[PDB]
């Protein structure tokens, strides 16, 4: 919006075509990661870590 | 049998002893029962309920 | 962020500001009663025995 | 372990599969916090394939949300084991008994 | 008008515990002291408990090391109970190495000037295979009370060594303290009492030291007893320069040039920077971009940096 | 419940107990007698009250 | 591994002879150890003097009636415990009650000696009936480091020495910043007026420090 447009203008941030959906740890709960699994649809290229 | 097993123990039959408040260090009138009870943790644990 | 300063602020907004406490089968009107909050470490509600 | 008890606790630990019970008797060849290998005795051994019974212990893993189910070997290197003895306690089992 | 007490024979019985005694006790003071000392004895005393343990191939405490029958959690748990004592150091890192089939006790560590292993037979863990080897960095520090691993992470600040498993702090010499005042008849006085304080310990503290520092804190607390909105600059300016997430090369130059906070940086000028060692056009280009990204630039003059407390 | 057990145990009297029969000016010094181990919590005693 | 001593100490003192003082923050557990011990000394051992014995001018016994006084002798003994006696360097003094008449003998009706100081002349000792109502007698005091009962004068007045009429210590939770739970210690005390509460404490715990002078470093 107008005032939002000015806000990016002063502080010079490029507002992304992408929004953050990232999975983050629930509030207050804290622990150690003992494992990670990666499932992929058949045909999408598996990324590096996976 | 319990009293007999308490006899081998060196511990009194009443199953009660003198106990002292850790605060004032004073004694407690009357003997109190002290012993070993098996105790469970049910899983209601509070940082679920809150 | 839970900056240290807010806890003191919470003590201000809490002071005179009652909260309603309620238990499950509300029967008579006493099933809901108001109390003044006292900040407590821990996840449990502490409740005056006489009540 | 229960300090005061009844005597079913042995049966409960074993019958539930939480603990790991020896299939055949023999002597322990190898004990690791990971696996347990038993060298079978001949009376219990079948003629073909010879064999040794290898018990792969379960390690830290997910329960039907959210507990952890983890086994610990209760036996030591080179120990006599008889058929039907607890090789390892599961969660809430101590030496073959039921400890809740 | 009163009589002061003092100690008398302190009788050691086992390497663990001992019975100290305190004669010169007046009427009823045996209780006034004995409980008050138990109080300070059981709790606040100095102690050294193992804290951070970084082991070999172990990623987290929930894994299993191939070749050892103790779950890592259990080995960590065994360490919390390793009793040690240092002298002139407040934290020391001990290197434990051993291999081969057999029990690995606590005496197998590598000795240090202040290292005293009070229980050389204390079992760290077993070892199940011919060639299987465990190397470990054991960090022991000294402190007071109970500090569980949980409260240990607030400060953080690059605890990144994913290999470092924290354990819970056991700090305390005292195990069990009990006091009994039996009437002590000193050859002449009406009735005076004694104090038999039978204590119990992990072997890392001597009876006289304890009972002395106990009373030490006591009177030390009575000391007190006896008598009777305008932020100016942008808060972001006081954030450390590390918050800019510069190149390795760029970051070191600023610390090397005495530029530690954002406020220091916004003052320095373009001209000055190419003259500082290691910085060329390439390095400076990185710096100009990150500053614009937070609404800043170089060389802004502030007539009052910084204020004022 | 606990509170009523306390007050009952507080005011109750046995037949013979430490401090039986003595007399006190007022409650202040009654507690002073009790806390010190001289008088039993329950013993028949005359005290001045207002 | 340095230690914790407290900060801010409100003393809200009712009237003069009564006081309730709060001291916070402490280290967890310390309010109770400091509190209790300070209570033990204050109660069971304190320097002060009140009444061990008084001769009876009327009779030779503790079981008897007087002429002109409705108060029983035990009543008067009660009143005796309540007389405030602060004696100077003089260790044991003795005074006289000389007075008579139609009205109660107060504490201003007592002779005034040199080293004797009574804090309340107003104190009511016993009434005085009609007419002449013969009364006066000699009173002997005594010192104590504690409270001395009646049966303890084994070779009679329960001797209440300790200026403390009452001592209680309330331990409540104290909040310091990132320190979760602490002890906030509130000592409430009444005195007989000889020494004010504030200093009785000071000395009360000064006794404590001196017993410990043999340990510190």
């Amino acid at each position: 919006t107008p005032e939002e447009k000015l806000l990016r203008a002063i502080f010079g941030e490029k507002a992304s075509d992408v929004k953050d959906s990232s999975l983050r740890v629930p509030n207050g709960v804290s622990g150690t990661v003992i494992d990670v699994q990666v499932f992929t649809r058949d045909g999408v290229e598996k990324d590096k870590r996976a | 049998e319990i009293k007999e097993l308490l006899k081998l123990g060196d511990l009194p039959t009443s199953g009660q002893i003198r106990l002292y408040d850790g605060r004032t260090g004073e004694q407690f009138e009357r003997p109190v029962t002290v012993g070993y009870m098996y105790m469970l943790k049910l899983n209601h644990l509070v940082d679920d309920k809150m | 962020r839970e900056e240290a300063v807010v806890w003191d602020i919470l003590d201000e907004v809490i002071r005179e500001h009652p909260v309603l406490l309620n238990r499950a089968p509300t029967l008579h009107r006493l099933g809901i009663q108001a109390f003044e909050p006292v900040l407590i470490e821990g996840k449990a509600i502490q409740l005056h025995p006489l009540v | 372990k229960p300090l005061v008890g009844t005597g079913m606790e042995r049966a409960v630990a074993v019958d539930s599969g939480v603990t790991a019970v020896a299939k055949r008797g023999g002597v322990v060849q190898y004990v690791d916090a990971s696996r347990i290998v038993i060298k079978v005795n001949e009376d219990e051994m079948y003629p073909g394939e010879a064999g040794i019974d290898i018990y792969n212990l379960t390690k830290y893993t997910r329960s039907n949300q959210n507990t952890c189910i983890n086994q610990m070997p209760c036996v030591s290197l080179g120990e006599p084991v008889e058929r039907g003895d607890v090789l390892a306690d599961g969660p809430s089992t101590d030496l073959g008994e039921l400890a809740l | 008008e009163f009589l002061k007490p003092r100690l008398v024979d302190i009788e050691q019985v086992s390497s663990t515990h001992a019975k100290v005694t305190l004669e010169p006790l007046e009427r009823g003071f045996g209780h006034t002291l004995g409980n008050a000392l138990r109080r300070i004895l059981l709790s606040s005393m100095p102690g050294c408990a193992v804290t951070e343990v970084e082991i070999d191939g172990v990623l987290h405490e929930y894994s299993t090391k191939e070749g050892v029958q103790e779950d890592i959690l259990e080995i960590l748990l065994n360490l919390k109970g390793l009793a040690v004592r240092v002298q002139g150091k407040d934290e020391v890192i001990l290197t434990l190495n051993k291999s081969g089939i057999g029990p690995v006790t606590a005496a197998d560590i590598t000795h240090d000037g202040d290292v005293e292993i009070v229980k050389p037979q204390h079992v760290i863990c077993h070892l199940t295979d011919e060639n299987a080897s465990i190397s470990m960095r054991i960090k022991v520090q000294r402190g007071r009370g109970y500090v569980p691993a949980s409260t240990r992470i607030h400060s953080e600040e690059d605890e990144r060594p994913i290999g470092r498993l924290l354990v819970d702090a056991c700090y305390s010499p005292v195990e069990r303290i009990a006091y009994n005042v039996e009437a002590a008849r000193v050859e002449q006085r009406t009735d005076l009492d004694k104090l038999v304080i039978e204590m119990e310990t992990n072997g890392t503290i001597d009876p006289e030291e304890a009972i002395r520092r106990a009373a030490t804190i006591l009177a030390e607390q009575l000391e007190a007893f006896v008598d009777l909105e305008k932020p100016e600059f942008d808060p972001i300016l006081l954030r450390p320069v590390d918050d800019l997430e510069l190149t390795v090369r760029s970051a070191n130059c600023l610390k090397a040039e005495a530029i530690h906070y954002i406020g220091d940086l916004v003052q320095r000028t373009e001209v000055e920077l190419l003259k500082t060692p290691n910085l060329g056009k390439k390095s400076l280009t990185e710096i100009k971009d990150v500053l614009a990204s937070r609404g800043l630039s170089l060389g802004m003059r502030l007539e009052n940096w910084p204020p004022a407390s | 419940q606990d509170v009523v057990l306390g007050l009952y145990y507080m005011t109750r009297d046995c037949v013979n107990a430490k401090g039986e029969g003595m007399v006190l000016t007022g409650p202040k010094e009654a507690e002073r007698l009790y806390r010190s181990g001289l008088a039993s919590l329950h013993a028949r005693v005359k005290v001045r009250i207002t």
